[PDB]
């Protein structure tokens, strides 16, 4: 089974929460009808390069339904220091500044 | 918003490889899914394949083994390559953008025609269809251009460099016994203008680089 | 994969009538179908997407509905410029593939229009090449049905002419027809009367336009 990449806008339904593990859980709403599709999601320190940093905790985020405005949860493992949660592609992608230390 | 434009060879020899290029303006092809689609006057519309730049490709299963893509984000161009062309592959080929976040294609290029044949290219001869009195009907004189004996399709025809649009009829070409096409383009014009107005048909046949005009003058 | 079946194949309606086009899918995928309008010689244009949303520039008389396995395009009040072929389209998920129906052709009914008729002798330029073509033109007529027959010195012709018809005019919904009789220069120069003979519902009988070699 080959998924295509979700290409619509996302929005955070709630402000990303920090877990007791030091990870961040996020819930997003997806405006597309091209589900099923794979969610673009990563951490980045450089917004020019968008080089992936940290780890995605969710094993392959997919929107499973064509249903418009469906909601999905994912968990990210941010690196130490400052970074950005980055979700989606294009001019409409959304980011959230994060900071971690331990 | 987005515009796309196909360019291709027009004619391909049987079992050779087709190459097509799409030039896009109004959007960077390094984002979103872009597709090649084709349409035979015979069997409808058929999606060929798509790419999302630096992510993946997807291909029509029936065509996948014959098809290759390429992307040049610096020229904002992408390409189709299809091997082992046969007469079945004669079709209008389109590039198109997959609707961001949708299931459809929201912007299309105008389409380029590909003829698979071992026949050679031949430019047309352009003959005047002169207005007289055996072409005066409906309050109007008719005059035309006969674009005869060319291969392959298509030719484009305009009138007075496109300044003349009203009353123009460009007909579907016919394919003659000789295997060459023949097409006519007529304009209906006011009789009183034949001595006080110049009528030129402009004919372009890209496969032969034919760029010709024909002034069409009254009869006697 | 999925098969889309459209019906009816063709639709002929008068302007102002309501047009209803069907699209049935062999199995259901998503509730978000698209429709395209294709006018002659042009690429398909996206008309409706996600079953009921209008693409940019789609007039309000176009609407879409449906769900599961049955989808409908509705033209609430038909306009002459809505002459076109309409395609429904859906995206398969597994395997990922984009699928179209074979289309519904919408033709526009109007009143009978009898043709204007013009005849063109061969250009001197063509005669220098060794062939001679005679063109008969039938302009702004309706319905499409029409018979053009060629007669050279009152002898009916066969196998030396070909015909072509425009699509419907998007403004006044008429047709036009071009017919070319091609002979060699040698045959052409051995005959006098070149007649074009037109049969159409708006004419009392076959009508002739002709010329004599020597005008």
């Amino acid at each position: 089974v080959s998924y295509s990449l979700c290409t619509a806008a996302f929005t955070f339904t709630k402000i990303p929460a920090e877990t007791l593990h030091g990870t961040v859980t996020v819930e997003v709403q997806y405006a597309g009808t091209d589900g099923p599709c794979k969610v673009p999601a990563q951490m980045a320190v450089d917004m020019q390069t968008l080089t992936p940093v940290g780890r995605l905790i969710t094993a392959n985020p997919v929107i499973t339904e064509s249903t418009e405005n469906s909601k999905m949860m994912l968990e990210l493992d941010p690196p130490f220091g400052d970074s950005y949660i980055v979700i989606g592609v294009g001019e409409k992608k959304i980011t959230h500044h994060w900071h971690r230390s331990g | 918003q987005v515009q796309l434009q196909e360019s291709g060879p027009g004619l391909v020899k049987p079992s050779e490889t087709l190459s097509l290029t799409c030039t896009v303006s109004g959007g960077s092809i390094d984002t979103y899914y872009w597709s090649w689609i084709r349409q035979t006057p015979g069997k409808g519309l058929e999606w060929i394949g798509c790419f999302y730049y630096s992510v993946d490709n997807h291909f029509n299963p029936s065509l996948e083994s014959r098809v290759t893509i390429s992307v040049d984000t610096s020229k904002n161009q992408f390409s189709l390559k299809m091997t082992s062309m046969t007469a079945s592959d004669t079709a209008v080929y389109y590039c198109a953008r997959n609707q961001p976040g949708g299931r459809a294609f929201d912007y299309w290029g105008p389409g380029t025609l590909v003829t698979v044949s071992s026949a050679s290219t031949k430019g047309p001869s352009v003959f005047p269809l002169a207005p007289s009195s055996k072409s005066t009907s409906g309050g109007t004189a008719a005059l035309g251009c006969l674009v005869k004996d060319y291969f392959p399709e298509p030719v484009t025809v305009s009138w007075n460099s496109g300044a003349l649009t009203s009353g123009v009829h460009t007909f579907p070409a016919v394919l003659q016994s000789s295997g060459l096409y023949s097409l006519s383009s007529v304009v209906t014009v006011p009789s009183s203008s034949l001595g006080t107005q110049t009528y030129i048909c402009n004919v372009n046949h890209k496969p032969s680089n034919t760029k010709v005009d024909k002034r069409v003058e009254p009869k006697s | 994969e999925i098969v889309l079946t459209q019906s009816p194949a063709t639709l002929s309606l008068s302007p102002g009538q309501r047009a209803t086009l069907s699209c049935r899918a062999s199995q259901s995928v998503s509730n978000y179908f698209a429709w395209y309008q294709q006018k002659p010689g042009q690429a398909p244009r996206l008309l409706i997407y996600d079953t009921s949303k209008r693409a940019t520039g789609t007039p309000a008389r176009f609407s879409g509905s449906g769900s599961g396995t049955d989808f409908t395009l509705t033209i609430s009040s038909l306009e002459p410029e809505d002459f076109a072929v309409y395609y429904c389209q859906e995206r398969n998920n597994w395997p990922l593939t984009w699928t179209f129906g074979l289309g519904t052709k919408v033709e526009i009914k109007r009143t009978v229009a009898a043709p204007s008729v013009f005849i063109f002798p061969p250009s001197d330029e063509q005669l220098k090449s060794g062939t001679a073509s005679v063109v008969c033109l039938l302009n702004n007529f309706y319905p499409r049905e029409a018979k053009v027959q060629w007669k050279v010195d009152n002898a009916l012709q066969s196998g030396n002419s070909q015909e072509s018809v425009t699509e419907q005019d998007s403004k006044d919904s008429t047709y036009s027809l071009s017919s070319t009789l091609t002979l060699s220069k040698a045959d052409y120069e051995k005959h006098k009367v070149y007649a074009c003979e037109v049969t159409h519902q708006g004419l009392s009988s076959p009508v002739t336009k002709s010329f004599n070699r020597g005008e």
